[PDB]
DNA sequence: ATCAATATCCACCTGCAGATTCTACCAAAAGTGTATTTGGAAACTGCTCCATCAAAAGGCATGTTCAGCGGAATTCCGCTGAACATGCCTTTTGATGGAGCAGTTTCCAAATACACTTTTGGTAGAATCTGCAGGTGGATATTGAT
DNA sequence: ATCAATATCCACCTGCAGATTCTACCAAAAGTGTATTTGGAAACTGCTCCATCAAAAGGCATGTTCAGCGGAATTCCGCTGAACATGCCTTTTGATGGAGCAGTTTCCAAATACACTTTTGGTAGAATCTGCAGGTGGATATTGAT
């Protein structure tokens, strides 16, 4: 069974050094993850066929992204993700 | 054009909601709910016009946001 | 000669009238501007297809014709028949729409 | 051979992203952007909530974040709250919050 | 002869299986799945005209109107829980006043 | 494509002089896409959790049980079990 | 003679306390019998998994915790301070549960 | 044989339940009401859970079944698997 | 109870908007047929964790008494909705150029599908590590009686 | 306001469960590298239907007046909340047989993947048909004034 974990302990250590995690809370993060994972690709998902497009790309996602998220989280959310397929297109 | 939706119209509505005696700061707090809800709505239905790269709102969009909005209608799509 | 209807004679009348029909009770222009307006902060020079504002306003109306039923019940269980800002307030509340 | 994640700039997995994307069957196809872009959007987030409950950890003299303070950290923001607004996180508690007409006397 | 009349169906079994698949719904839909969800979808819908049939007529009119839609869904205990979040365009409301709101009698 | 005509069928086996409006139809077509929805995506759901490849009626069935109405779910069972019946028997 | 707290004094004080911690505020025992009673009399013969029952009464104080919020307000928007059965159930019809 | 069970939500129990969702003054009809209400929600969700039970032939509603069944009635539960 | 003014129905009437019947065209369906593949049931079974009996100790539920205070009933009165006839300014209706929303074609960047090789993140299980829970005492409010 | 009774605060204290930390096997992931397929952007276009507009339509804004509604104020009353005694049922800690969830191999009924073929449902342009919406009228129920 996998689980988000080993990154969210990796993200938590960049943000906050010194501080930790109890296992109960590890899990209702990995629970947050998986919620919000299914919640984007799901809007993802539709808005494809709304459109009739048999692939779920980074504008779908992004589009989802702002569907989804309020003001504020969308906008910087929007960044992380065109930040990340930049670099990751940029990079071969 | 938020006070285009006049009192007469309010109180129409608040009739077919059964509302028998109404307030006179009512109409006032009425159009700010009516307004949230068309924000809330349109932004949604928009974002479908752009995904779509189109430069018309359908009235699929609009269906679509609702439902999204768990204000599902039928009659437009459904 | 002197004659008036006792108020709420007409109120219920109207309760009566309204729920029968089935009509958009707000005026479809007054309705499509502010529409628009509101469009307009969030994308420019847009169109809309006649039945994409007709959903909208299908929508709205709907909405509010049934908070106004929450609300006459908020006015109501507060032992009064005038609905109130209060009473919108607090079904909007219970509802999830505000906190 | 370097990881998709690190040729992204991220700490999330990529891979793995883009493959349950293909197993929670949601289109035909998923294109390379989409996983990269939502490992970045998923842990863009995490950080975001993280970072809200470690002050909490900290504003409770803890060092060990506790579902109590997933839960403050959410309800005291408005966004992440609005996000959750439909979730239960389970041992969080709710917030301290008393009605005023509940208060005594009277000033 | 069509899967419709093999299952005995007014409703298109063909079309449902094509639908479901098109859908990313699953890998694979096997071949009693449309046919069972198109019978179901068959008789949730003579349910809503039967009913609706039946407005029309307390109605004095032979033409199913929204309205008569309408009126049938909330009259209906179950189809109303099924559709309570859905608004029927041109449908209005049931009618009802508040007991406390009639005439002091 | 839309399931007006086949609504339309529905229609007359019900009430055999009686006619729809087309907003009305529209609303039936709203109605049908709908359920048709919600029903397969509960199905799709299920699929997932028990780590299944296929949609057969098993899930369907479990589909309707979770969707409708104890009364309403309870025939839509039995005229959708009596379909697959009906089409097993027959070449 | 003899020291005595004012009603309500006591009320706040266990307000602030219970709103303070986050444990589950039902005998754990008597909950998980309620549980099985109600799951039996729909199928017999079933089983659980402990964190199954523990999920349930996450689930159910944290819906009961919520409501009695609802309701108090109902209350007070009554200009009450004593929640009654009328104020939940004001409650749970906006809510959408018994409209 | 198992009965009346639900009247092991006590009082006390009740109480500290409105005390975290800051109610001060209780009326003493609250508590039935309130039993009532519990029993819906648990109904609700136990059946859905146990609906998700049966479908996977087993005997044992697991933490997942609960945890599927609340997301089937929007009341998501973080914490138990998802 | 008695008019007087309206509001409200019921029955009949008809024009036309929108439902309907008729037809030829046909591309996307839907069905039939053949060959290949495979999801997942079946069966043997290791092994997790559930139901359960045991028992002791105290944290708590139960039940009583009693007074304090909150809610309901009532009277009073200032204030604001609402009914109403008045008079035009905004909405509605049917007519018209033209802007995009869709239909068709082209063809390449990008996504399968598949063979191998390499990196790793779950993990059985060891042993060591460490925040904080739960206990204690004393300094600091917060209450309530006077 | 002064003081007595109580609760909240809180920093120190340390056994200890739950968390950090390996050593390592590794089936599964994830990554590398052709070979093959194609989904959908991009450019060009016909044609709806949408934004615009003048004209005939018709609902809203408006000031008066007063009925009546809602809150402030004053009560008896009863039911709720502290406080307290008593003692039961839950919680705690284990051990335990074994039900039944779950892993692994076995394998065919059923689903997939074109291919060839016959039907059918949507689109279109014409013509013909008809449920019922408003309009009229005259009867009567409703409401309000006395």
């Amino acid at each position: 069974k996998e689980s988000y974990a080993i990154y969210v302990y990796k993200v938590l250590k960049q943000v906050h050094p010194d501080t930790g995690i109890s296992s109960k809370a590890m899990s209702i993060m990995n629970s947050f993850v998986n919620d919000v994972f299914e919640r984007i690709a799901g809007e993802a998902s539709r808005l494809a066929h709304y459109n009739k497009r048999s692939t779920i790309t980074s504008r779908e996602i992004q589009t989802a992204v702002r569907l989804l998220l309020p003001g504020e989280l969308a906008k910087h959310a929007v960044s992380e993700g065109t930040k990340a397929v930049t670099k990751y297109t940029s990079a071969k | 054009n938020i006070q285009g939706i006049t009192k007469p119209a309010i109180r129409r509505l608040a009739r077919r909601g059964g509302v028998k005696r109404i307030s006179g700061l009512i109409y006032e707090e009425t159009r700010g709910v009516l307004k949230v809800f068309l924000e809330n709505v349109i932004r949604d239905a928009v974002t479908y016009t752009e995904h779509a790269k189109r430069k018309t709102v359908t009235a699929m969009d609009v269906v679509y946001a609702l439902k999204r909005q768990g204000r599902t209608l039928y009659g437009f799509g459904g | 000669k002197p004659h008036r209807y006792r108020p709420g004679t007409v109120a219920l009348r109207e309760i009566r009238r309204y729920q029968k029909s089935t009509e958009l009770l707000i005026r479809k222009l007054p309705f499509q501007r502010l529409v628009r307006e509101i469009a307009q902060d969030f994308k420019t020079d847009l169109r809309f297809q006649s039945s994409a504002v007709m959903a909208l306003q299908e929508a709205s109306e709907a909405y509010l014709v049934a908070l106004f039923e929450d609300t006459n019940l908020c006015a109501i269980h507060a032992k009064r028949v005038i609905i109130m800002p209060k009473d919108i307030q607090l079904a909007r509340r219970i509802r999830g729409e505000r906190a | 051979a370097k990881t998709r994640s690190s040729r992204a700039g991220l700490q999330f997995p990529v891979g793995r992203v883009h493959r349950l994307l293909r197993k929670g069957n949601y289109a035909e196809r998923v294109g390379a952007g989409a996983p990269v872009y939502l490992a970045a959007v998923l842990e863009y987030l995490t950080a975001e909530i993280l970072e809200l409950a470690g002050n909490a950890a900290r504003d409770n003299k803890k060092t060990r974040i506790i579902p109590r303070h997933l839960q403050l950290a959410v309800r005291n923001d408005e966004e992440l709250n609005k996000l959750l607004g439909r979730v239960t996180i389970a041992q969080g508690g709710v917030l301290p919050n008393i009605q005023s007409v509940l208060l005594p006397k009277k000033t």
